[PDB]
RNA sequence: CUGCUGAUAAGGUCUUCAAAA
RNA sequence: CAAGGAUAGCACCGGUGAUUGGAGUUAAGUCGUAACAAGGUACCCCUACGAGAACGUGGGGGUGGAUCACC
RNA sequence: AUUGGGCGUAAAGCAAGCGCAGGCGGAUUGAAAAGUCUGGUGUUAAAGGCAGCUGCUUAACAGUUGUAUGCAUUGGAAAC
RNA sequence: CAGCUAGUUGGUGGGGUAACGGCCUACCAAGGCAAUGACGUGUAGCUAUGCUGAGAAGUAGAAUAGCCACAAUGGGACUG
RNA sequence: GGCCGUAACUAUAACGGUCCUAAG
């Protein structure tokens, strides 16, 4: 514009927000305070279970879980595979992610880590899905 | 050894009373590697057809370009609509810093090391217009002396 | 740590050892890419990164080379004076197996590798054990003495087959090396210089 | 010398004697007038001796009160000129000041570059030698 | 020479390629 | 001199809340057809009133309006 | 987008005016020297960065020498 | 976040402090800062540097080194 | 002021039909 113009009220830089911000907050539990701390992947408790209908083109029934974190935060995370074993009330370990066909959905769940067992019947790229090699 | 190579072929199509026109069209860049380039764009049913009236369109538009010790002489801005490209000197050894168009139409007309940058649209045909412009803009330093009455290029 | 299908890179790649030993063989005489999808057609116009990868692909698995590797030398090259298109190709030649190869004293390069790997081999002053170290020429590299008797000497001492930038002193096996390789003993496997444009690229 | 139209200028003494130069680069104009101050007289002088111009002429009023300079082009034969553009540096406001060791070439040494340091205006490769550098008005190549 | 005259389920092909003769 | 305790009223910030307002996203729901052609009453902007709903009408303003037309 | 962007139809000229402070500003002379340029001095810890070399089988790494930037003071330049 | 500040601003005598000082005291005055951003809210140890960038610079203040502050929370003091 | 039917889980009826009154 002009250097005086400039002077007067600088440059504001548009702001950047996350993709995941489920995950980048921590709570305290003893005093209560949730804070902004980057975390890759995040501890959560499933509490419903169930399909969704993917958005326009796709057709098909895919594997969503509501899940709440170690966190306050309550997040849609879809199961990536072919079969579950999550109970409507089970441990899960998430990541980041998005899918999509579904809209509101985030983040995937990390196969075979934790209680939910991972996928079996698969030689393929199974590192992504924590598959035990056959041997 | 008029060198040539396709920098795109893309699938233009016009519509009728019922179905669609389709032809290719080619934007080919002809050079000899020696001074001597030319860009031409041509379309046709086919691509070999194409290919030809490209390249005869090429040939037909030969410009004359001038190099100093394998470079570009001093730095320019080439514009034509929204593309500019600038281009800068370098020294012998770094080679073509260029990809692209503008890598395509540096190395067929046989300059060694140049610094380019593309800092507006990515469309070949405009950045190809944008690169012979500043290519052709170019002041070589005896027509400058002739112009001021300095002594060639001394001090 | 290297490939254990040499005839199939060397098929690939179009380009052997210098020698065709593994394009010869005693079948087939396949010149062809390997794989079932070897006779299909779209051969020419390789893209300006597939062309600049198949090159340095070529470059470093001429001589086993890792390309962390090769990063590290083209870091330790590229700053200096200038155009090093003179020092970088003595660089990459300066390898110490390469170096027993151009000897002739193994029939080949990861041979000569295994060879220096296990401690058959010494050098100007001291003794090498790792198949990296950079050579500079005037370093005598002298051969070992309990490795002239092996059963397997035959080929090695028959270095009459030599390169002349590696000067032996036939008989005494001396094994210096001066008068630096020109590109014309690094023959058409790899002679081209974007490959150096590509690691300028893709690394700082 | 006689005149008939009123000659005017613009309050900036650098980028007046610009526009004026790249107007009549452009429109094939030879002969140019306007209101004479030092700086100009001073960055005329240096073009004319750089062979950018054909000639400069200061005049003065029969009251000895007003100024006025006037200035032509140096075309060749077949009439395209020397001047090949002109941008200015120490606008009004932002004023560029440089160092030696800042000193810009302008064009690989095909331009030249006006510089005010101590002595009044003064050319690169003559700013260079002189080992001292200061404002730096204009470039013209 | 001016009446009236409203709507049409979802997803979709179709350019393989010029290396060249 | 003074940490702390008790009492008391203001100041700022946070969570939650029956009920309620709108919003976005949704392959094949119901009612109309407001807009894109002169979209069948030219459209659009501000404004006031009114109506199931798109919207209708009054006041002012624009062409980012179709036809028209001149030898 | 200071280097390095735009505001007729794509996001963007306030409905228009009178305008304090701020920013910018005709020509010439003199002084001082606050900006500007330049010389000397002090300092900007070490480590880190870049260049050279030595030692670890070469490297990574370690060590060693050189290597800027800004501030202050003092001495000059006077074109803007 | 448009007013904030009553030891806050200034003067006189005395006390206290290693030292100057509303640091404290008694008397007399109403001043001090603030749109060139006080005050309020939120956040944060600062720096040499790490990573990135052609550069201007963006970002984190790993390891280590300089300085500051703390030792469950909040006060006081002896020795020196 | 009434009555009847009506929306792709159910529920309800934005909507449609009709009788009467001076107007619901
Ligand atoms: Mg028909
Ligand atoms: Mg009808
Ligand atoms: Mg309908
Ligand atoms: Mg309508
Ligand atoms: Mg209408
Ligand atoms: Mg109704
Ligand atoms: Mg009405
Ligand atoms: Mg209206
Ligand atoms: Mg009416
Ligand atoms: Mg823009
Ligand atoms: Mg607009
Ligand atoms: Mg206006
Ligand atoms: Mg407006
Ligand atoms: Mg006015
Ligand atoms: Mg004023
Ligand atoms: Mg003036
Ligand atoms: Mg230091
Ligand atoms: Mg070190
Ligand atoms: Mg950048
Ligand atoms: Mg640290
Ligand atoms: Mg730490
Ligand atoms: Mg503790
Ligand atoms: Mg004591």
């Amino acid at each position: 514009a002009t250097i005086a113009q400039l002077i007067r009220k600088p440059r504001k830089k548009k702001k950047v927000k996350s993709k995941s911000p489920a995950l980048h907050y921590n709570l305290n539990l003893l005093n209560k305070k949730v804070t902004n701390v980057y975390s890759p992947l995040k501890r959560g408790v499933c509490t419903r279970v169930g399909t969704m209908t993917p958005k326009k083109p796709n057709s098909a029934l895919r594997k969503y879980a509501k899940v709440r974190l170690t966190n306050g935060f309550e997040v849609l995370t879809y199961i990536p595979g072919e079969g579950h074993n999550l109970q409507e009330h089970s441990v899960t370990l998430l990541r980041g992610g998005r899918v999509k066909d579904l809209p509101g959905v985030r983040y995937h769940i990390v196969r075979g880590t934790l209680d939910t067992v991972g996928v079996e019947k698969r030689r393929q790229q199974r590192s992504a899905y924590g598959a035990k090699k056959p041997k | 050894e008029f060198e040539e190579r396709i920098v795109k072929l893309k699938r233009i199509s016009k519509t009728t009373k019922g179905g669609r026109n389709m032809r290719f069209s080619v934007l080919v860049v002809v050079g000899n590697r020696k001074g001597k380039i030319g860009y031409g764009i041509a379309k046709a049913l086919e691509v070999p057809n194409a290919i030809k009236k490209a390249i005869k369109a090429a040939h037909n538009s030969l410009h004359t370009i001038e190099i100093h010790k394998g470079s570009i002489y001093h730095e320019v801005i080439g514009r034509s609509g929204a593309s500019r490209v600038l281009l800068k000197p370098a020294p012998q050894g770094t080679g073509i810093i260029a990809g692209g168009a503008i890598r395509a139409i540096i190395e067929l007309a046989g300059y060694s090391d140049i610094y380019t940058k593309n800092l507006g649209r990515n469309t070949p045909i405009n950045m190809i217009h944008a690169t012979m412009d500043g290519i052709l803009k170019q002041l070589s330093p005896r027509r400058v002396a002739i112009l001021r009455n300095k002594n060639l290029n001394e001090l | 740590k290297y490939t254990g299908s040499i005839f199939k890179r060397s098929r690939r790649l179009g380009f052997s050892l210098l020698e065709n030993n593994k394009e010869f063989s005693k079948g087939k005489k396949r010149k062809t890419i390997p794989g079932q999808h070897g006779n299909r057609f779209r051969s020419s116009t390789m893209s300006g990164y597939a062309q600049q990868l198949q090159e340095k692909q070529r470059m470093q698995y001429m001589y086993g080379i890792t390309d962390k590797q090769f990063r590290r030398l083209f870091r330790l090259v590229l700053k200096q004076r200038g155009n090093l298109a003179v020092n970088l190709f003595r660089v990459l030649e300066s390898r110490l197996d390469n170096i027993v190869y151009r000897m002739g004293f193994a029939p080949t390069r990861r041979s000569a590798r295994q060879l220096v790997n296990h401690g058959h081999v010494l050098l100007n002053d001291r003794t090498v054990d790792t198949p990296s170290i950079i050579l500079n020429p005037g370093d005598k590299v002298r051969l070992k003495a309990k490795t002239i008797k092996i059963p397997i000497v035959k080929a090695a001492s028959e270095s009459g087959v030599v390169s002349p930038f590696v000067e032996t002193n036939n008989k005494t096996f001396e094994g210096t090396y001066v008068r630096f390789p020109e590109r014309s003993e690094l023959p058409a496997g790899i002679n081209e210089s974007y490959v150096v444009e590509w690691y300028k690229r893709l690394v700082k | 010398i006689t005149t008939t139209k009123p000659i005017k200028a613009h309050f900036d003494p650098v980028a007046d004697l610009l526009t004026k130069i790249n107007n009549a680069r452009k429109a094939k104009l030879m002969t140019v007038t306007t209101i004479a101050s030092k700086l100009k007289i001073a960055i005329l002088e240096i073009l004319v001796k750089e062979g950018y111009l054909a000639n400069f002429q200061v005049l003065e009023n029969k009251s000895k009160t007003k100024r006025i300079v006037t200035f032509n082009l140096k075309y060749t034969q077949r009439r395209i000129p020397s001047i090949n553009g002109v941008k200015q540096i120490s606008k009004p406001g932002l004023r560029i000041y440089r160092p030696f060791e800042k000193l810009p070439l302008v064009l690989n040494g095909l331009g030249i570059a006006i510089i005010s340091t101590s002595d009044g205006v003064m050319t690169d490769k003559v700013a260079r030698l002189k080992k001292i550098g200061g404002e730096i008005l204009a470039y013209v190549w």
